[PDB]
């Protein structure tokens, strides 16, 4: 019981460190292996030009071993940090001043599609009340519910 | 040099150093900088560089990882090798395979020791890492023991916890990629470091004896001899056959009884 | 010898048929006999290997219609298995340490019974450990720190 009460810590604490001219990128939402493996695959591709922003994830359960070997095969170009989008510390905590963009993902295999809509409406309302100026991308599964991120007084579609 | 004279404190004080001093370097820079605040840049390249290098994306990356793992064998096999040697000997440079060969795996763990360091976010919690202390405390007795003409089985134990590191030198050349063989060479790797660490540790304790008794409560034992002890005492079954006498080795083995069965009970099932 | 060839004979892949315990057993016990026959002299060899054709004791049963059930199945499994496995680690501690060491010119042997080396590593496998009878020899004291590791999970698991 003391060997377990001990050494119960987060690996994943800290705060992300800010470099001077390069720019990064913050996703969370539904983080998974297939998920992220896709994302990279599509994000990190030859086709596009040469670019340098870093990636940034933010989820709330800590990764498994697979998921954290995928991380350590883009070690110089992913990171990861353990904190819930709904908490201004953990929003601070990845810097989300200065993030060029941030990325949400969806569970579209997911069993009701009401809760998920509502949940990632609420992470889009929790960051644009942290700062009410960034660029948000975000993946909706019904189209009624759509509608209700019109009524967020900072959302701009004519902006990104 | 002094024949007659013991330097054990010589090669001690030098891994010491590094450490303890380097790292107030550390804080002193932390400090300095507060009280002055009362494209990338070249650094930055710099740094990059360096990270990729230390991971497996290249194919200059890929050849320097292997390396790693064929001479941090290379290290543990030779100290297995000196360890039937008297405990403070004297050998020169010049005229010895060994003490030669070992400068070649020691300057290239200096080496590769820097280019870790460049790649790190925070300095200080690098610094305070397990590689980096093992590093500290291996790398400078050898030179400090080529200045002097001699010899110490000191720390030269810890070695055998450069074994931690394959696990992940291995996910980063793509090789193991599923948590079954992640969580299995984790577990071995572990295991085998730990129980080499300990039995290292109690055969200096036991053959030096105990500078406060003017080192006379010395017991001749073997590496092997350890091995089987300290199995035996991870077991818990406990024959009477071998077992510690002096002091530095019975307060260590109190204090190895209290996580070694532990770790022996969880791990091996 | 016989019953060796009909199996061989019975075999899908004689490979995999080669590699196995029973095949093992039998090349390492069958042709000394011979050998010794020949030789008009003996050695007490690998003969202790005889007591893992007990392991097939089950599978007999089950082809002669006797273990028809799940539970009965499982016990006779576990008993068969646990029986040979003893049995064997002791002849092979018996051999080692009534020889001696073969780069000492057999010079430190140790006068042990089979009893006393049943009893040795039941002793052992306990996790007990009185300490009145040991291995001395370098062979002896190496097979037992590789023994302990599976004996003590194998006993630990299979009694209670
Ligand atoms: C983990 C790092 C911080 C190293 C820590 C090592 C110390 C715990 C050891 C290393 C050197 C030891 C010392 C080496 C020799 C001596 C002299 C000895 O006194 C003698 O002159 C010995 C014979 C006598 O008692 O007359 C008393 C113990 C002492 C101070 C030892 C006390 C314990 C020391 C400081
Ligand atoms: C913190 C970890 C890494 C190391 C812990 C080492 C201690 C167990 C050592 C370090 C200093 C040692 C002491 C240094 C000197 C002495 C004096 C020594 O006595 C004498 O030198 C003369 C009188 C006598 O013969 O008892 C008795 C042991 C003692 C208390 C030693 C007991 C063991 C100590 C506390
Ligand atoms: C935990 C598993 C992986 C088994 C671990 C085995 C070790 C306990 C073995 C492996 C290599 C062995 C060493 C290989 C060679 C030597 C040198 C040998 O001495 C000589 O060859 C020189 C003459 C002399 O000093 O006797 C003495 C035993 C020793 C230290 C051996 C001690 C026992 C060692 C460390
Ligand atoms: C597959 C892995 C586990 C390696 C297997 C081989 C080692 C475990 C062997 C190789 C050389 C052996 C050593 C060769 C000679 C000696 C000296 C021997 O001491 C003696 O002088 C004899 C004492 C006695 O016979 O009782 C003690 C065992 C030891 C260290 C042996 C311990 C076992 C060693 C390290
Ligand atoms: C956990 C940390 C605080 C270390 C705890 C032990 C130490 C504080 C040292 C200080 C003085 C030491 C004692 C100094 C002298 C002796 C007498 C000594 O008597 C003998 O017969 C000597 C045997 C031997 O050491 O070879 C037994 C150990 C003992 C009690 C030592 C045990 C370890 C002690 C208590
Ligand atoms: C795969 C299993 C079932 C069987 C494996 C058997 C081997 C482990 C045995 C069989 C023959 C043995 C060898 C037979 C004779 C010798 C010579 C013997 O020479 C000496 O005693 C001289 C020592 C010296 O003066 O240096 C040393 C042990 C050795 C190599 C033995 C080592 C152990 C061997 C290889
Ligand atoms: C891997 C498993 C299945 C078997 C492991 C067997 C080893 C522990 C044996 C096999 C060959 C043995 C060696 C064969 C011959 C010698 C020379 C022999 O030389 C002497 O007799 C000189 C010193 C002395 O008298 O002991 C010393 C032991 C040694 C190294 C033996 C040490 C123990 C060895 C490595
Ligand atoms: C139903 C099953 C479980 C019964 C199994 C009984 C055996 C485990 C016992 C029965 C008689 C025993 C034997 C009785 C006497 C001796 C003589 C003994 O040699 C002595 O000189 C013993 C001196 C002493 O008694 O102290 C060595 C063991 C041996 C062969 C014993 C070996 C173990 C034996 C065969
Ligand atoms: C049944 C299991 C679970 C526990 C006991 C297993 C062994 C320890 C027993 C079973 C059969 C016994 C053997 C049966 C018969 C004999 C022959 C017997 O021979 C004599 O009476 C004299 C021999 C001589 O002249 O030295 C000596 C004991 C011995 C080897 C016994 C030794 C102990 C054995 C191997
Ligand atoms: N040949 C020799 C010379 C001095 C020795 O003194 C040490 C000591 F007293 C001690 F407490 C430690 C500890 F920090 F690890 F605990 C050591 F490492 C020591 F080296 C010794 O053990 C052996
Ligand atoms: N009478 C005699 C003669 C030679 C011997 O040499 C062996 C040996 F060195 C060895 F290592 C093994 C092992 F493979 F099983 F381990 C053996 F089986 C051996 F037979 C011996 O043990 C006894
Ligand atoms: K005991
Ligand atoms: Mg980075």
């Amino acid at each position: 019981e003391i060997i377990e009460l001990i050494g119960n810590r987060k690996k994943y604490g800290g705060s992300y460190s800010a470099v001077s001219g390069r720019k990064h990128i913050v996703v969370c939402g539904h983080i998974t292996l297939e998920s992220v493996s896709n994302f990279l695959k599509d994000f990190l591709h030859k086709d596009r030009d040469d670019v340098n922003v870093e990636i940034v994830f933010l989820h709330n359960i800590s990764p498994n071993l697979e998921l954290e070997a995928l991380f350590k095969r883009h070690f110089t170009q992913v990171e990861f940090y353990q904190g819930s989008v709904l908490n201004p510390h953990d929003l601070a905590r990845v810097k989300i001043e200065s993030a060029d963009a941030c990325l949400i993902l969806a569970n579209k295999y997911c069993a009701d599609p009401d809760a998920e809509d509502a949940s990632n409406i609420m992470r889009v309302i929790s960051i644009k009340n942290y700062h009410p100026k960034i660029r948000i991308i975000t993946q909706m599964l019904q189209y009624h519910n759509k509608a209700h991120l019109l009524n967020i007084p900072s959302w701009n579609w004519k902006e990104g | 040099d002094s024949r007659g004279q013991r330097m054990w404190w010589a090669f001690l004080a030098s891994s010491m150093v590094t450490f303890f001093g380097g790292l107030f370097i550390i804080l002193l820079w932390r400090t300095l900088k507060y009280l002055w605040t009362v494209e990338v840049g070249w650094m930055t390249s710099v740094k990059d560089w360096a990270g990729v290098m230390i991971s497996a994306q290249t194919l200059t990356g890929r050849v320097l990882v292997v390396l790693v793992f064929a001479l941090s064998i290379g290290a543990l096999v030779i100290y297995f090798i000196d360890s039937s040697n008297p405990i403070e000997s004297c050998q020169n440079f010049y005229k010895d395979f060994t003490l030669q060969i070992d400068m070649a795996f020691n300057v290239f763990f200096l080496l590769y020791f820097g280019l870790r360091f460049i790649a790190a976010n925070d300095k200080l919690w690098f610094w305070l890492e397990v590689n980096s202390v093992v590093d500290f405390f291996t790398v400078p007795p050898v030179f400090v023991s080529v200045y002097l003409n001699r010899s110490w089985l000191g720390l030269r134990f810890l070695r055998a916890l450069r074994l931690i590191q394959f696990s992940e030198i291995l996910q980063f050349l793509n090789i193991l990629k599923t948590s079954n063989s992640i969580k299995l060479v984790n577990l071995l790797s572990i295991f085998i470091s730990t129980w080499l660490t300990a039995a290292g540790f109690i055969h200096l304790v036991e053959n030096s004896g105990d500078p406060w008794e003017n080192f006379q409560n010395n017991q001749a034992l073997t590496y092997w001899e350890c091995v089987y002890l300290l199995m035996v005492t991870m077991s818990t079954v406990g024959y009477g056959d071998v077992y510690a006498k002096t002091t530095l080795g019975r307060l260590f083995m109190v204090f190895f009884i209290l996580g070694g069965l532990a770790m022996f009970a969880s791990y091996v099932p």
